[PDB]
């Protein structure tokens, strides 16, 4: 269970968040630039299962309903994306990976004097697995995170030794919205 | 054919000033309000009572005066000036459907020479400026004609990597993001080239700065790549810094530490007393309400500068020299800082800039050649 909560909004627009009872938030958002709001954890591992239900995901325009996280020692963000808005993110491809009854293809894509848990100016690599179709939502879901680790890794993607959070998400931008996410 | 011209776009980390390679492996610095291309030359016609040559010379820049072409380039940053005559030369770069580079091309274009003692404090290996300010001799404009393309164009400025610049409208890049982007008008000023947008309002956090009716004029908002920070007059800085601050010092946020002023910022804090989020450094954000109903976010990516290991300080800088409401200053000169991974179209047939923040996962450097 959950010890994380992020909410944060670049201002624009409006992002009401909710930081409910247990795993459980909601967030409704209109006319936004861009948000991310979250439950997970402090401390990542490679090892979690993550399980979620999303009773709602109905965005309107970009959004992304997505697992991400971050190590350092190498310094990566990372994302396993199960649904998203208008757009599905891509990057360099590198891999495709079977896990949790979907089929999720493997991005990298690379930021640089960007910000980071490290500070405002910052280098790194962003790993992704993107689910091909969304998933649906609104029964409970399983991302098992090693799944997708041992595919990075086969593709040469290692993550950083140490762990820092990780965390089940909600993402929007230039859109309106509403998200109901519990996570476990 | 008549397509856009696309062209890589370098933060020079020295001194903080954008480039764009011309030709040779030499580079030009992309100064927004410059009204012409100039560069050094090795060792091309045009009568000084010709329209062209005096459209050049139409708004003499600050310390110049004003038969062949003599055009007067000048440094964006020192201010020094020089005369110089109108030679062709050819910008290299490569044709875009909007997404990537596809050919090659050189561009016909005119610069003026300039001696090599106007290089000063640009970036090493650049040879000159790319004036973009809307205009007859500026990049865009002769891009446009010598290419047979709209004059507009874009910038996704970098804050590090190879961001963007496109020349001659096309689909806009990122159109999975920029479908939405947001407009507002290009305001025309006397005298003058730049670029002037409105804003009623400046929003810190979630509460409005109290400026005037009105001093954040009608086009008091003028954009530059000539700083990384923010320019403000008088009548703004002191309100903006003030409600910055007091919304700084109420963050679950670590308790910021101030420290040794560093020139010329006058606000200075250590990195390991800011927080982190995906905005930046954990100050509050900072919204210019512009006309068109879209709101220019700044977090902190935007209005801290790292200025040494250790310190970061607020990049809002007040204008020396100046009074409270001088109508002829603009209210706020937004820096490179600010504009750094927006897809900003620059639409001058339609006087119009189009803006969009792009999501805090990405940058202007993912731009490319899969």
């Amino acid at each position: 269970s959950t010890d994380y909560w992020q909410n944060w909004t670049d201002g624009g627009g409006i992002v009401n968040a909710v930081n409910g009872s247990g795993g459980n938030y909601s967030v409704n958002w209109s006319n936004t630039g861009n948000f991310v709001v979250g439950k997970g954890w402090t401390t990542g591992s490679p090892f979690r299962t993550i399980n979620y239900n999303a009773g709602v995901w109905a965005p309107n325009g970009n959004g992304y309903l997505t697992l991400y996280g971050w190590t350092r020692s190498p310094l990566i963000e990372y994302y396993v994306v199960d649904s998203w808005g208008t757009y599905r993110p891509t990057g360099t491809y590198k891999g495709t990976v079977k896990s949790d009854g979907g089929t999720y293809d493997i991005y990298t894509t690379t930021r640089y004097n960007a910000p980071s848990i490290d500070g405002d100016r910052t280098t790194f690599t962003q790993y992704w697995s993107v689910r091909q179709s969304k998933r649906p939502t609104g029964s409970n879901a399983t991302i098992t995170f090693t799944n997708h680790v041992n595919a990075w890794k086969s593709h040469g993607m290692n993550l950083g030794s140490n762990w820092a959070y990780q965390v089940m998400a909600t993402e929007g931008y230039q859109s309106s919205g509403s998200s109901n996410v519990t996570v476990w | 054919e008549g397509l856009p011209v696309l062209a890589p776009v370098t933060k020079d980390t020295a001194t903080s000033l954008y480039t764009i390679p011309f030709h040779d492996g030499a580079s030009l610095v992309l100064d927004v309000a410059g009204l012409l291309v100039w560069s050094t030359c090795e060792g091309a016609e045009i009568a000084c009572s010709s329209p062209t040559c005096l459209l050049a010379n139409a708004y003499p820049a600050p310390g110049c005066p004003a038969k062949p072409c003599t055009a007067y380039p000048s440094n964006p940053v020192t201010g020094a000036c020089a005369a110089g005559s109108l030679f062709h030369t050819r910008f290299a770069a490569n044709t875009t459907d909007g997404n990537k580079p596809v050919s090659e091309v050189n561009v016909r274009v005119l610069a003026a020479c300039a001696p090599s003692k106007l290089l000063a404090s640009l970036p090493r290996g650049s040879t000159g400026v790319a004036g973009l300010a809307g205009s007859g001799l500026a990049l865009p404009s002769q891009v446009a004609s010598a290419q047979k393309v709209p004059n507009k164009f874009l910038l996704c400025l970098p804050t590090g990597g190879p961001g963007v610049a496109i020349f001659g409208g096309g689909p806009l890049p990122w159109p999975q993001f920029t479908q939405s982007m947001d407009y507002t008008p290009l305001v025309a000023k006397g005298g003058s080239p730049a670029h002037y947008i409105s804003a009623r309002s400046i929003k810190v956090e979630n509460t409005r700065v109290p400026i005037s009716e009105r001093a954040l004029a009608t086009g008091g908002v003028m954009l530059s790549t000539r700083l990384p920070y923010v320019l403000l007059r008088r009548d703004v800085y002191r309100p903006l810094v003030d409600a910055f601050t007091k919304a700084l010092a109420a963050q679950g946020a670590p308790v910021a530490r101030a420290v040794k002023p560093v020139a010329p910022f006058e606000l200075c804090y250590d990195t390991k007393t800011l927080g982190n989020n995906p905005g930046g450094y954990w100050v509050p954000n900072v919204l210019l309400e512009l006309d068109g109903g879209s709101d220019w976010a700044m977090t902190g990516k935007n209005s801290m500068v790292d200025v040494k290991p250790g310190t970061a300080c607020v990049a809002f800088v007040e204008m020396k020299g100046v009074d409270a409401g001088d109508g002829s200053a603009p209210a706020v000169i937004l820096g490179g800082a600010q504009m750094e991974d927006f897809v900003l179209d620059f639409d001058m047939e339609k006087k119009r800039l189009g803006f969009l923040r792009l999501p805090h996962f990405t940058g202007c450097s993912s731009f490319n050649f899969a």
